[PDB]
């Protein structure tokens, strides 16, 4: 067999049904932030004379 | 003779910030035919 992923012959077996070099790639991502920030700030004056 | 004067005060302030960023990314994706390599990238 010819092969094609790699440019190079190979011998198979004579029990083998069948072998193939066909090439299949299956990518998934999944990316997920989330970024939260509070600022809190009070003041209190009380005066007498 | 009696004599008073007075005066009193009160105060407050306030302040406040905020921020909430949040994000999905997702992909699929499939090849078929071609040579690993470059399927890859």
């Amino acid at each position: 067999v010819f092969s094609g992923d790699g440019k190079d012959f190979y011998r198979l077996s004579g029990n083998v049904l069948s072998y193939t070099f066909q090439v299949k790639i299956n990518n998934d991502f999944n990316y997920e932030f989330y970024n939260s920030t509070w600022s809190y700030v009070k003041h209190t004056s009380t005066e007498h004379t | 003779t009696k004599v008073e004067h007075r005066c009193t005060t009160n105060k407050l302030s306030e302040k406040h910030e905020g921020s909430f960023i949040q994000g999905a990314e997702k992909s699929i994706s499939l090849i078929r035919g071609g040579r690993s390599e470059y399927g890859a990238a």
